[PDB]
């Protein structure tokens, strides 16, 4: 189901963005959906947060400039290895959580690879990723990947 | 800065760590594992300098080096993977001596 899994997404990723300090913490935090996406159409309905700080979401280009200082967040859809390399230059010196959408490799790129398939909806972290992110991220966050793996 | 942002950088050419880089692994591992962290894949990195071949190998070995370690700091052997991507992979720019630096790693990633 496009909706079960589009809802879950939301989910996961509100959850994630709980364990997740951007070092100015925004009023609005803005996500930026980036490349071919399945299952966006959620975040870009807008989300809240438990403490009413809404999230804002849009679709912007892998090429856009301003990628790096247009969001707190970004969720990367399908793009090949020049595009990746194009859309992690932008964010280099900014402070940007990433998430990708498909999970099938995590091995360089966004922080969190989501695994939307199957039962529950899982992640992998990539530790160096974080590292070069700008964001902290506390080591709880993999609680929730776990449970949900099981 | 925190346990989930670190980073294994490696010397040029070296597929071990410096007894102070590894010294400096090991409490990593250390704070992964008091968090529950549990199980780890571990990919090695090269800069695109030399042959394909080599590289490969010595980013095998490279990841290989960071599985001894957490092997050491008390993590299930059989919760270990290593991979070694070689050079096909570089999160920087290798036409600069500082990316080739960035590019010389270990990736730590923890899979659900």
């Amino acid at each position: 189901s496009i909706e079960q899994r589009s809802n879950a997404v939301s989910q996961v990723l509100l959850g994630i963005f709980s364990y997740v300090r951007w070092p100015k913490e925004p009023a609005v935090l803005q996500l930026s959906v980036v490349g071919p996406t399945e299952y966006a159409d959620g975040l870009l309905r807008g989300m809240v947060q438990a403490n009413g700080r809404r999230v804002h979401a849009e679709r912007r280009a892998v090429d856009n400039p301003d990628l790096g200082t247009l969001c707190n967040v970004i969720y990367l859809g399908v793009v090949d290895e020049r595009e990746r390399q194009q859309v992690f230059r932008s964010l280099a010196g900014h402070p940007v959580l990433s998430i990708s959408e498909r999970g099938t490799e995590c091995s360089v790129g966004s922080m969190f690879c989501l695994n939307v398939g199957g039962p529950r909806i899982t992640f992998e972290a990539n530790l160096d990723s974080i590292a070069r992110s700008g964001v902290r991220v506390h080591p709880s966050v993999l609680k929730l990947a776990r449970r949900q793996a099981t | 800065p925190g346990s989930m942002s670190s980073k294994v950088l490696f010397g040029n050419n070296l597929d071990r760590l410096n007894p102070d880089s590894r010294n400096t692994l090991t409490k990593i591992a250390r704070a992964l594992l008091a968090v529950d962290i549990d199980k780890v894949r571990l990919e090695g990195h090269t800069d695109n300098y030399g042959d394909e071949g080599y590289n490969q190998k010595l980013s095998e070995r490279r990841a290989e080096s960071v599985a001894a370690v957490f092997r050491e700091a008390g993590m299930p052997a059989a919760n270990i993977e290593v991979r070694g991507l070689g050079m096909s992979k570089p999160v920087a720019d290798n036409k600069t001596r500082a990316g080739r630096s960035e590019n010389r790693r270990v990736a730590i990633i923890v899979p659900a």
